[PDB]
């Protein structure tokens, strides 16, 4: 068995552009960072408050072959992405969320 | 965000 | 925080038809059933040994609105499906895996 | 030449869950079963009365390689699935309809 | 009940370009035209002999709202398209097959 | 460097069927034909005035391997298709636009 | 009329991770940056030398509503993305390419 | 091809 | 449902 | 398979 | 429509 | 990369 961690991805608009605010299971603002100490999953739930019809399309990595995250799964409605982390390779990876929107055909990225 | 793995 | 459970979905061919054999994190054969005692996730990994190019397309329920499972997520390569179970509604649900194959255009179902 | 048979798949909600009622070209309730006596097609039309945004995603078989059904085709709006049955292999197969819904990310199955 | 008609869509390359040759259930070359005298279906099976990885993507009509064809269904492997024709509206419609190919990103059309 | 040409694809309904009217960057009606005198792109913007929920699905060619057009790209909302023309092969090609609609499951073609 | 600019996106692997090298129409290494002085298009061609089955899935922006780029189009084989820039809004935008790969289910991002 | 409907 | 083939 | 929820 | 290439 | 618009 592993652990399952749950982060809410709140997206609001400020000065006409998206702002990503992560909340934890306590309702506290956080950075959306996770320390993994055994095999398990991380679940990100989208709360789109932008009116721009945001949907997750995946999770993007500049170093996708580093072995920190094993896999990404996505719900059919784009409201959830989950990461499988078997925590065999030690180290750190960074990623950005990738989203579609209904205002235009550009994909949306979290800044970090 | 960042994931840190401690195995 | 919740728990993350991991089941391997082995599919073999016997008398020309698929046979689903579930294994647990100990390598033991099991029924693939999960008791959920707090909020968390269940991860099913496909091990297709059929040569029929099986890929998960989702998880099917005869009673999809019963609230036992909150959501299903799927990897882009069809090798993983994950269930989110927030374990707020007590009770029991049954489901069948749904798979595509490269031999024909019929979808494949686990028997239970 | 073959025969073309037409069944309507009515889906209603009873006690918050889907109920599948098949009707034939006479408007009679039936089981949606078809006896095939020569090569031809079977057409299933969805009549979703659930308000849950049901759409066919395919037709699932526990014994998909049995040769009873040659192929499945689906319309782009998910309102029709058609089965090609060349009726060369004698015998019986059972299947369940597979549907998406707009309430959640779980797939929906007919019970039989 | 209706009738089910079956046409094979043979595609070959001549002078580096596709040539569509329709065959009927007798193995005779024909124009792929169908007269519909009662409600039923028409099934087109792709036989791609081009080496260009052709797959049906649909059936295109310059007068798509004329009511001659009720619907189009397509198999997941792009090898079959089926037309539903309920034969309520009298008259004539013309269409072209639409195919993808693996050599380039241009869609392929039958000439008529 | 090359040239980028922009054509608007206006679609209206007349006698219940689509009519394609091309406009140029001056707002003049034209045939939507382009002479290419160096490497570049052609951009077609959909202006659907039909109420039939038209979206580009691609650009179809009866002679797709003739080398006149190198590639087709499409926006995720189906409102734009772009052609890459590297203008190395001299000659002429003809194509038809291919569109989906929300009224039925038939694809829509421009007449030429 | 506008201008059409063409950049090649070369992706190699170094120390097991992707490296993005942009080349211009002269075969010179560049940053893949474009100054737009009138309405037109920018075409990015993928040259994947990684063996990881890379394909463009889109172009991601942290400030997707800034009006610098009007639209993104993508080829069906993921080898080309094109940007439409009508150059009405002055200013600067930054984006990252988003790619799928066949080694795992993580999306790949250019670093800038 | 062409489809002719005779109802 | 069930399909029965009688060839 | 079957999921049993005990909250 | 028609595209004419003059290289 | 970066796009700079000069209208």
């Amino acid at each position: 068995q592993g652990l399952a961690q749950f982060i809410k991805v709140n997206v609001t608009l400020e000065n006409g552009e998206p702002v990503f605010i992560y909340t934890d299971a306590n309702g506290q603002v956080c950075q959306g960072d996770i320390t993994v100490t055994q095999a398990g999953t991380i679940t990100y739930l989208l709360n789109d408050q932008t009116l721009k019809g945001l949907k997750f399309v995946g999770v993007g990595f500049v170093t996708p072959f580093d072995g920190i995250i094993d896999a990404v799964t996505i719900s059919s409605d784009g409201m959830l992405v989950q990461l499988v982390d078997l925590d065999k390779t030690p180290g750190t990876t960074a990623f950005q969320f990738v989203l579609s929107n209904t205002a235009n055909t550009l994909l949306v990225l979290s800044p970090d | 965000p960042q994931i840190i793995n401690r195995p």
